[PDB]
RNA sequence: GUCGACGUACUUCAUAGGAUCAUUUCUAUAGGAAUCGUCACUCUUUGACUCUUCAAAAGAGCCACUGAAUCCAACUUGGUUGAU
RNA sequence: CAUUGGUGAGCAGCGAAGGAUUUGGUGGAUUACUAGCUAAUAGCAAUCUAUUUCAAAGAAUUCAAACUUGGGGGAAUGCCUUGUUGA
RNA sequence: UGACGGAGCCAGCGAGUCUAACCUUGGCCGAGAGGUCUUGGUAAAAACUCCGUCGUGCUGGGGAUAGAGCAUUGUAAUUAUUGCUCUUCAACGAGGAAUUCCUAGUAAGCGCAAGUCAUCAGCUUGCGUUGAUUACGUCCCUGCCCUUUCACAC
């Protein structure tokens, strides 16, 4: 049994599930590499959990993301949320708490919606 | 709050279940009260029911708004949200503004892309008492739904003969005062239920000099709604029509909110019964 | 927030709000824009004991791994925190780090004070501490068990079976002094700071000694003597120079005090003047300092709030 | 079963609000029913989430 | 069935949750042959 | 018109004869049937113990010394003149 | 194709006259160190008891004594209380 | 504020043994009823992304319907056989004055499904997908409403 972690990301009807296990660096979304995530114009939204912390944080793990629902924009936001939360959870479960806190600080400083779900519920006046 | 509302709904439905046996024991106790008052003999079953006679020494001290409206009748004023169907036309938006101005504590809310379960949850957490949804057929309002929160009745009305202030009135603004209500010709229990539902949309205790009068009059299961302004001349009261005029027809009454389709039906219109023409239910 | 919010505090500036949650975190948010400007992971710092009735380890217990009360320091730089645990924790909010931790109680008569329990007590019946031994008492009033089953706290007429638990219900900082109070089971724990104990120099130098300060005092360089006494930061030497300055020299010295040492002289005068008998001397010093640098205090409200 | 519930209470799995309750004799009010829940980091809670395939390790499950 | 699905408690726990499995779609997996499915190498060698 | 009178229609109210049990003897009857210091065997029911399934969950926690079991490695013996 | 399914057969790597799991028992610690026994200003510890008994001191509710009872109705005879009769 | 092809790629509602066009040319079988076959004419996720190609304008863009002229093709252009061009006839190129509605998953765009005892198909309702600008102040105006009848301090 390898060390593995399951996390979820949401944006509207989209839902992404990330499995982060011990590995070599394979980052796949829907059975396809992360560098083919469409659209081109929004690929860096998917990339930015990787680029905020560094690829060295991803050097020893495998991320596998399965996404259903929603549209292109919703699915991109669900992917990036699931990947960020899976990084934080893996570094808290099998790596140090200091690494977890530093990752959470970086992600929170850039964008909290990487970590906490953005729910646009109605507000009656 | 998700666990609180489900539990309170269960308790409410349990009370509705036990209400029948409670009523039956109430008539069994009412025979004893009349028998003790008049010196009348008891029937055989009440004579030989020893447990009821032993419990009457306790239950002798037991003695009206409906159950959904009992807790806050006259204590806290209502909050009403008036909304429309999914893609309202300009004329439906005008009528929604008119209905919002008709009610004294009501805000008109854009439907947009709002889902009904999300809207009901938003209304519950925001603390609104009532939700009114308006439907139309090419600019003509055809349906008006009133739902009481958190688990109150949902009544659906078919609107006929709709005339709007944007049409009749060339100018003038509505008074927006706490009005005086007139409920006419509501005799049956269904009529009392409709009177309770419609009455509790308005603020409690209008002051005596209020010039706005809102009238709901029952003619042949059709409720005429009028809004008038009166001036007390020494000769008499002269009346000015100041608001929209429409006829509304109750066709469905359910014991749940708008989101719930499994809610029990208190009353439904039956069009195809053989003797449907003869009866007047309201 | 990720978890159930149990405690809340406002910064005295009013720009930020700090929040203690169920997952052991204290998160700090800005109010003008709802942005989380900080987070402290406080869960591992908490000292949680094991009760005598617990069948689970204090490590695996989740009764008290959070804080139920938090409070900001009046300069807005620290937060004191307490809960249903045996620890009171002090944090520095810009660095998000723990300054000091205080053990609330050492009383074995309380319940959650020990993480580990002596295993001689455990028998095949259970703990020896849980055996109902009130029947051995001499008096009927001691022998009577007036308890109702499952009451969380008990009452005046109904005393609880289990022993009292260690807990802190409210922590606050003092507006006047460098002290804080905690409402705990034993009573009110007042923890204070006295500056007579530590040696904490500020901007020290090889030339700066108490002998050099007294020598400058004898040479009547009063501003230099006062600044050197502040650099040594010793209460007796500050008091010696402060009482040695003449009344005529007080406006010039108070005007020429550097802006860094002026919170120190205000704190010293505030602490000293309430017990001291030199009411007119202290009033003259306060008047001179308020005349010289009221505007600086007005700009730095929260830096000066405790002293003022 | 009620006996299973007793053991789960004494084993530290149950909280009523933020507060852990390891006393089985604790009496629950109608209002207090709505906060009788599993403690976080409970193997029981992880088991039920893992059964529904809805376990999120960021939330600690 | 709709009422039961609405009034389900998320915090329910059963010992059979250790045995039962749910697929990725969210539905219960029911074994066709199970009352296991896998054969050991010792069984496989004899059968072959 | 939850009004009376009359007319009409309906709803519900029976009861016996006999026997047994109930008094730490005797329930009133002589029409009935029971008073004894244990030896063994066989069968049956029940409950404890020890282990365990459904089927988990929690560990009065740490070190040290001293036994035992199991699986590999190595060695030994038997084995294509046949091991399993 | 996937298997965060089971059971196996093998490599690289790790690698000092082996390694890996499991388990019974005993010791120390789990609060902060002033030694054992007794009839205790001392004696004993191999006890004594063949001085261990005398004297002195010592008697209030003028027995006060269920602060100790699940609820509602009762009490033949008990029990309690009060009155009375005969000694 | 394009068009034209290719490629890539993403939803959430909906499951009653119930869901579903008309006329027409004929062949054959049959007592008929009809059956079967043949013929012909009419009713009935999008976005978005990527690649290629055309090309943008009062340099009006289209739609006719007739006629004329000149030629193609011609036995015969009378039948314009037809072709091209001109002429011929109507509207249009984002909608004036007035007026109305509207503050966040809102305005606006995009499709998809359902047809629920009233209402609706000259449509109604739902569902998801993209998703803003500006104000969030103030009683100046135009209305409406309301008042002028426990301590400390005022």
């Amino acid at each position: 049994a390898v060390p593995s972690v399951q996390t979820f990301g949401k944006k509207k009807s989209a839902t992404a599930v990330a499995h982060v296990k011990a590995g070599k660096g394979l980052i796949k979304v829907n059975g396809s590499p992360i560098t083919l995530v469409e659209p081109e114009i929004l690929r860096f939204k998917v990339y930015e959990p990787l680029l905020l912390v560094g690829l060295d944080k991803f050097s020893n793990i495998d991320i596998r993301v399965r996404v259903t629902g929603g549209g292109h924009v919703s699915q991109v936001y669900a992917i990036r949320q699931a990947i960020a939360k899976g990084l934080v959870a893996y570094h808290q479960k099998y790596v140090d708490e200091q690494s977890k806190n530093e990752l959470k600080k970086a992600f929170t400083s850039y964008d909290r919606t990487l970590l906490i779900a953005d729910s646009r519920r109605p507000e009656p006046k | 709050m998700l666990r609180r509302q489900a539990r309170e709904r269960r308790e409410y439905l349990y009370r509705k279940a036990q209400e029948l046996q409670d009523s039956q024991l109430q008539q069994k106790r009412q025979i004893i009260k009349q028998a003790l008052a008049q010196g009348k003999p008891l029937p055989k079953e009440l004579a030989e029911d020893e447990s009821l006679q032993k419990d009457f020494r306790y239950d002798q001290s037991l003695k009206q708004v409906d159950d959904e409206y009992a807790a806050t009748s006259g204590i806290m004023d209502p909050r009403i949200i008036v909304t429309t169907s999914r893609d309202p036309s300009t004329r439906l938006s005008q009528f929604a503004k008119e209905i919002k101005l008709l009610f004294p504590n009501a805000v008109r809310l854009n439907r947009g892309n709002y889902v009904m379960p999300n809207l009901v949850d938003a209304c519950k957490k925001s603390g609104t008492t009532d939700l009114v949804v308006l439907h139309e057929h090419r600019g003509v309002p055809t349906s008006l739904t009133i739902s009481h929160f958190p688990h109150g009745p949902t009544a659906q009305f078919s609107l006929h003969n709709v005339v709007m202030r944007h049409d009749i009135i060339n100018a003038g603004n509505q008074s927006e005062v706490n009005p005086h209500l007139i409920f006419d010709n509501f005799t049956t229990a269904l009529g009392k239920r409709v009177v309770c539902i419609l009455k509790h949309l308005f603020n409690a205790g209008p002051k005596k000099d209020s010039e706005r009068v809102i009238t709901f009059a029952n003619r042949g299961d059709f409720i005429s709604v009028r809004q008038h302004v009166y001036v007390r001349t020494r000769e008499g009261v002269e009346i000015a029509e100041v608001g929209p005029r429409f006829e509304m027809r109750l066709f469905e009454l359910r014991l749940g909110t708008l989101e719930n389709k499994d809610a029990d039906v208190e009353w439904q219109l039956r069009r195809f019964i053989r003797t449907a023409n003869k009866k007047d239910y309201l | 927030v990720y978890s159930d919010v149990l405690a809340l505090s406002m910064r005295p500036d009013g720009k930020e709000v700090a929040v203690s949650t169920l997952k052991g975190q204290i998160s700090i948010f800005n109010i003008e824009d709802a942005k989380q400007v900080g987070n402290i992971d406080c869960r591992k710092d908490i000292i949680s004991g094991r009760f005598n009735q617990d069948r689970f380890t204090a490590k695996n217990s989740e009764r008290s791994k959070f804080f139920t009360t938090i409070h900001y320091s009046f300069d807005g730089m620290a937060i004191v925190a307490g809960g249903n645990n045996n620890s009171i924790c002090l944090y520095d909010v810009p660095n998000e780090v723990l300054l000091k931790r205080f053990i609330v109680s050492r009383n074995m008569a309380l319940n959650g004070t020990l993480e580990f329990l002596n295993s001689k007590k455990m028998t095949e019946a259970g703990s020896l501490d849980l055996i109902d031994d009130a029947g051995e008492n001499s008096d009927l009033e001691d022998r009577i068990d007036n308890s109702l089953p499952g009451s969380q706290r008990g009452g005046d007429l109904s005393t609880r079976k289990m022993r009292p638990e260690v807990r802190v219900t409210s922590v606050q900082f003092s507006p006047t002094a460098n002290a804080f109070a905690a409402a705990s089971t034993e009573g009110l724990l007042i923890y204070s700071t006295n500056d007579t104990i530590l040696f904490d120099p500020f901007d020290l130098d090889v030339d700066v000694t108490p002998h050099s300060t007294v020598e400058a005092l004898r040479e009547k360089q009063f501003l230099n003597a006062l600044v050197m006494a502040f650099r040594l930061n010793e209460e007796y030497l500050i008091n010696k120079v402060y009482e040695a300055i003449p009344i005529k020299e007080i406006p010039l010295v108070a005007s020429n005090i550097p802006a860094i040492y002026l919170p120190r002289i205000l704190k010293f005068i505030g602490d000293f003047a309430i017990e001291s008998q030199h009411i007119e001397f202290n009033l003259i010093w306060i008047k001179a300092l308020l005349s010289a640098s009221g505007g600086y205090i007005n700009e730095h409200k929260y830096l000066f709030s405790t002293a003022m | 079963t009620i006996q299973d519930a007793v053991k789960f209470i004494e084993q530290g799995h149950v909280r009523v609000g933020p507060n852990l309750i390891n006393d089985p004799a604790y009496l629950v009010t109608r209002n207090m029913e709505d906060y009788v829940t599993w403690v976080d980091n409970s193997k029981i809670k992880k088991t039920l989430l893992r059964y529904r395939n809805q376990i999120d390790d960021f939330d600690f499950s | 069935l709709r009422e039961k699905a609405k009034e389900r408690n998320p915090d329910e726990y059963y010992h059979a949750m250790h045995s039962r499995k749910t697929d990725a779609k969210g539905l219960l997996i029911s074994s066709r042959h199970g009352d296991d499915e896998s054969l050991s190498m010792d069984q496989v060698k004899l059968l072959k």
